[PDB]
């Protein structure tokens, strides 16, 4: 009837959901370390501190990803730099609460309307909330979401030494998502629609990742201190 | 009442619009940071873009079930797609000017009568966008062997974006894009049955087109070449007042 998932694909799905659940929540030991590095500046600190912790969890998830060892060190950093901001948009949008129309991060102190308005970035949260509501309407399970995360990481980025290699790795996750949607929907015609709307998220997170790069430059112009780990992972220029 | 299909979209490519009414989507404007020596060329290129933006609105208007959308939503879909659809058309035309099948490509087809040379883009500081258009889009679609059926289907998927901010009836836009996903998967499965990752391979060009389109806006806004305050009104007047497209029999 429907082409089933192979043993390699069923194990890959089980591996991705296993580790993505371990990095959903930051470590309590690493929670207090990133805060000791550096008028209240408290809303801006909580948003950045949670971003540092979550980005650190994204890198650990990406390093233990099948295929990440096959690429060179220069290509690993290129993929980690680019996917950091975009996967951040997926991590936050994954915690969208429909009832309260907000982001519930258990901590629930960083990604709030109040902290973004006090930090001067009141316009940004509405663009983020729109992506949260759009992605929430898709009703992706943890398999769609985890496979999508891997597809974001192995996307074709500018400045890659071996683009044809990363493309083969990405196709290895795309076909896993394609067959999973096929068995999930019993090869219904809507399988391409569900597979197409998921691939559409790749396009939209490009814009959010671009908004983050413009915001980091605007914060550097207004002499607001961005954490060093976020300035290096996103190549934020020390602009005047 | 007609069906939104690849066959109908292919017939819409033959229709030529009469750009008797011109709207200044892209203009140089006063106190332009563009050097005066190159100000007349940039203005010429802006008028060419405006002509192709006008033909783009006439094309979107005749897409099946697009007119049945709310006029507010028709403006928002064209407002958020004209730049990406322009670059996608430029890359499609630029496939003919490719080198061979180690020097980077040098020609880019702005319009049937136009080729922008790579050295001119380097002087304008847009050489990085110039190469990404020819590599990530033009050369990749040549490698993917994209035909006109898949090209015009991707155009509709770019336009019919339900994630456009401010839409009145989001789900009305969804049904159209969801229908284009079905039309695209069916064409890929019956034509190239061996290629099973082609449906994703074609759609993977849209995120690349987005990153290039957003980077073009950064240069466009840096030189104050866009009139974003009047673009929404131009599309409204173009949807109502522009003449129907001319047909080639
Ligand atoms: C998606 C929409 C597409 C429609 C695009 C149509 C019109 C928009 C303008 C596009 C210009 C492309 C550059 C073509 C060369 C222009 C002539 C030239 O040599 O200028 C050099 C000058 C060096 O000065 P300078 O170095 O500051 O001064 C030197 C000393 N005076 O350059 C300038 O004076 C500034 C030119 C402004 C360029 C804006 C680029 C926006 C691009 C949008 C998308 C197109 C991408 C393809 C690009 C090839
Ligand atoms: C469209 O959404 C945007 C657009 C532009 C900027 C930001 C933003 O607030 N980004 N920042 C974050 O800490 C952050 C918070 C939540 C998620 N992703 C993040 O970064 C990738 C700054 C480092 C403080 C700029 C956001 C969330
Ligand atoms: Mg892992």
């Amino acid at each position: 009837n429907v082409p089933p998932l192979t043993a390699n694909q069923k194990s890959l799905i089980a591996r991705l959901v296993y580790y993505q659940e371990g990095y959903e929540q930051p470590s309590e030991e690493d929670l207090k370390r990133v805060t000791q590095t550096w008028d209240s500046d408290m809303p801006f600190r909580q948003i950045t501190e949670m971003t540092i912790l979550t980005v650190q969890l994204i890198v650990e998830f990406a390093k233990g990803l099948p295929g990440f060892s096959k690429i060179s060190q220069s290509d690993q950093i290129t993929l980690l730099k680019a996917c950091s901001s975009e996967v951040m948009m997926l991590r936050v949008a994954r915690r969208y609460d429909a009832a309260t129309d907000s982001v519930l991060f258990a901590n629930n102190q960083a990604y709030t309307r109040d902290n973004y308005r006090k930090a001067g970035m009141a316009y940004v949260i509405e663009d983020l909330l729109h992506f949260c509501r759009c992605m929430y309407s898709m009703m992706m399970d943890n398999v769609h979401y985890a496979l999508l995360t891997a597809i974001v990481i192995f996307s074709d980025r500018p400045g890659l030494e071996q683009p044809s290699l990363v493309e083969e790795i990405q196709r290895y996750y795309l076909n896993t998502l394609r067959v999973y949607i096929l068995n999930q929907n019993s090869a219904s015609p809507r399988s391409a629609v569900i597979f197409g709307k998921i691939l559409g998220i790749l396009t939209e997170i490009r814009t959010l990742g671009m908004q983050n790069s413009n915001m980091c430059i605007s914060l550097k112009l207004k002499n607001r201190k961005l954490p060093p780990f976020l300035e290096e992972i996103w190549d934020v220029a020390d602009v005047a | 009442v007609q069906e939104l299909s690849i066959e109908r979209l292919l017939e819409m490519e033959s229709l030529v619009a009469d750009p008797s009414e011109e709207f200044q989507f892209l203009r140089v404007g006063p106190d332009s940071n563009v050097p005066p020596k190159f100000r007349a060329p940039v203005s010429s290129l802006c008028q060419i873009g405006n002509k192709q933006i006008a033909a783009l609105v006439v094309w979107a208007r005749d897409i099946p079930h697009f007119s049945q959308l709310e006029m507010e939503d028709q403006i928002l879909l064209i407002k958020g797609s004209w730049n990406e659809l322009l670059l996608f058309a430029i890359a499609w035309r630029s496939m003919e000017f490719l080198t061979e099948e180690t020097s980077p490509p040098q020609l880019m087809c702005l319009m049937p009568g136009m080729t922008l040379h790579r050295n001119s883009a380097l002087q304008a500081g847009v050489g990085q966008i110039f190469d990404r258009v020819l590599s990530e889009l033009s050369l990749k679609m040549r490698t993917l062997r994209v035909d006109q059926a898949e090209y015009v289907a991707l155009k509709a998927i770019i336009l019919l974006n339900p994630d456009v901010k401010g839409l009145k009836n989001r789900q009305e836009v969804e049904v159209l894009r969801e229908k284009m996903f079905l039309c695209l998967d069916e064409y890929c499965r019956r034509s190239r049955s061996s290629e099973e990752g082609r449906f994703a391979a074609l759609l993977l060009r849209l995120p690349a087109l987005r990153s290039i389109s957003l980077k073009s806006f950064e240069h466009l806004f840096f030189f104050h070449l866009v009139a974003d305050t009047s673009i929404a009104g131009y599309i409204r007047d173009a949807l109502r007042n522009h003449a129907p497209p001319i047909d080639t029999n």
